[PDB]
């Protein structure tokens, strides 16, 4: 484990959204810098709605 | 059909028989009993106060 200031979790908000009667688009931008790894097994969505 | 509108929600949780815990590790997971930050935060045999 390194000493450098990097983040354990991550939070990315969508770039584009789209509404419909019957669907909802969310397009993200997953930036993985140099000297970083991420497994997509830990990836999930965080829906808030009513 | 006669449900009241303006229903505010609220949430909580209950944990029983559980101490909360914060490990003194780098990635917050068990890689050993003698943890890895127990050799380089305490570094060059130094002292650190805590509150």
């Amino acid at each position: 484990t390194t000493d450098r200031s990097q983040k354990l979790q991550l939070r990315v908000v969508p770039i584009q959204t789209e509404d419909n009667v019957n669907y909802y688009k969310a397009r993200f931008t997953l930036n993985v810098g140099d000297n970083r790894l991420v497994d997509l097994g830990s990836s999930y969505f965080d829906i808030k709605g009513t | 059909r006669n449900a009241v509108p303006n229903q505010v929600t609220e949430r909580k949780f209950l944990v029983d028989r559980y101490l909360w815990q914060i490990p003194f590790s780098s990635n917050f997971l068990n890689m050993g009993t003698l943890t890895d930050l127990g050799q380089n935060v305490m570094y060059a045999n130094s002292s650190h106060s805590l509150n």
